[PDB]
């Protein structure tokens, strides 16, 4: 309303929705396995 | 004899209100229409109905309204119903107000009732006059 | 007219279809 | 007869802030969520005679604004503001509005947007380039190392548009983004200036303020103001229903 | 003057404001 | 000229 | 003419 005192209006909420899940992209440890076929990225990359 | 049309005109406005709010009851969780709108809440309309030019009168029920209250939105993107934002429209209806609207109203036709039944008393009554 | 008059012609039938 | 309208109202307006209440509980893990008041509010009916009507009417006075408790997420785009601070975001049509949801997202093409809403800087939306690791200073400073760059040339980028405004002087708009009151407006411009003394830490993330005791005691509260109402409601329409017997002659 | 008298006016309309104008 | 009967003329509405 | 008084005329049915 127009304008001390308490401000006026009702605005209802709605409720909450998930909007994005997201996937924290920072490099892991290293666990050693001594067979020769496995390897680790050192940084921000992906095998295709 | 005007009494029994006054009092008859009230107790179907008040039948004609009971019948809106028992509507305005069985879809409250309603969803969607015979079409793809929601289910918008009713309400009737009251006026005086004085067909003569005496002021006053009985009360008749001009028009069934939708209230035009904003609709409840809830968050279904998985419903056809639902707009681009994913919101599907869900009725306003208050649930108190309508309860309290059949009780009023059944209240009000009682009244008008026993008017009825004592106003055919007296007009039963003035039959026997000196006889 | 007036929701009680006297007409002389029959009201139209009433149906309520699940969709239009 | 109108007095078993007056209880109902307050009834009813009873269900309303429950709902509010549910809408803050429903949001007590949403980042940078600011809980919404709710106030009941006595109106009563100027007439003839004794005003013994006096009807209730909820209302929303803006949103509690207490900083909540912060999240300690490894991201160095998750930022948490100073006490009365906020992140400027251009919202749906176009215009700006002010959040506390610092979690900030990389597009494909480099824009940053939080919650899909372009992040506006000093010179407007950012850009940053393509794929690069974003450090954010304490005040605002965005520094950009394309992963595998010489360190040394973590050049800075740009600063974020942080600005100091209370509680009183900010209402809530329908999609969730805080703007400026028309009082504020017109004592404060339309946009609001950067302050350079609102600090902003990078690696943390702010969640909500709904304390749960408050929800607990207005819950029973709500309840209880309820079941008086409804007892009203009884108590009036039974002496209605003896009244009526008084039109017989 | 008292409840239920008879009075030749009509009375004023009965407003209720949410805040003050 | 009397308007909607009940729950919507017995609730506080700013007036328009 | 008429038809079955009650429950089973005042529902929604399918057309048919």
């Amino acid at each position: 309303g127009a304008q001390t005192t308490l401000p006026s209006g009702l605005q209802i909420g709605t409720g909450v929705r998930p909007v994005a899940t997201e996937r924290l992209h920072s490099q892991g440890n290293l666990s050693q396995t001594n067979n020769s076929k496995d390897v680790a990225i050192k940084g921000q990359g992906f095998f295709q | 004899l005007n009494i029994f049309d006054i009092a008859g005109s009230a107790l179907a406005a008040q039948s004609k209100r009971l019948n809106v709010a028992a509507s305005n009851l069985a879809n409250a969780d309603s969803v969607t229409g015979p079409d793809g709108q929601p289910y918008r809440a009713k309400q009737v309309v009251f006026q005086v109905d004085a067909a003569p030019g005496q002021a006053t009168g009985g009360v008749k029920v001009a028009s069934v309204i939708e209230s035009q209250a904003p609709e409840k939105l809830v968050y279904e993107p998985g419903n056809p119903l639902a707009d681009a934002n994913g919101y599907v429209k869900m009725p306003n209806v208050d649930v108190v107000g309508e309860m309290v609207n059949t009780m009023s109203a059944s209240r009000s036709y009682q009244a008008n009732i026993e008017v009825l039944n004592t106003v055919k008393s007296m007009m039963l009554k003035t039959l026997t006059l000196g006889q | 007219g007036v929701p009680g008059a006297l007409s002389n012609q029959p009201a139209p039938p009433n149906e309520a279809p699940i969709a239009t | 007869d109108h007095a078993i309208y007056t209880a109902m109202g307050a009834a009813s307006q009873t269900l309303n802030q429950q709902a509010v209440t549910a809408s803050n509980l429903a949001n007590a893990s949403t980042p940078g969520f600011r809980a919404q008041l709710n106030a009941l509010r006595a109106v009563p009916v100027d007439g003839l005679s004794l005003a013994t009507r006096t009807l209730v009417t909820a209302s929303t006075p803006g949103a509690d604004m207490t900083p909540g408790q912060l999240d300690y997420t490894s991201r160095p785009l998750d930022v948490a503001l100073q006490q009365d601070g906020w992140l400027v975001v251009q919202a749906a049509d176009g215009a700006e509005g002010y959040t506390r949801n610092g979690n900030i997202q990389v597009g494909p093409t480099g824009q940053l947007t939080i919650q899909g809403h372009p992040v506006i800087g000093e010179g407007g939306p950012i850009t940053v380039p393509e794929g690069s690791e974003i450090t954010i200073a304490a005040d605002g400073t965005i520094s950009a190392l394309n992963p595998g760059d010489p360190p040394n040339t973590v050049a800075p980028v740009g600063r974020l548009k942080l600005v100091k405004a209370e509680g009183n002087e900010v209402q809530r708009s329908d999609d969730g983004l805080f703007r400026l009151t028309a009082e504020a407006q017109a004592e404060r411009g339309a946009v609001l200036a950067a302050d350079p003394s609102i600090r902003i830490m990078s690696g943390v993330l702010e969640g909500s303020n709904v304390k749960p005791v408050e929800a607990m005691t207005d819950m029973i509260a709500n309840a209880r103001r309820f079941e008086m109402q409804m007892k009203v409601i009884t108590s009036v329409d039974e002496n209605e229903g003896r009244a009526n017997q008084l039109l017989s002659m």
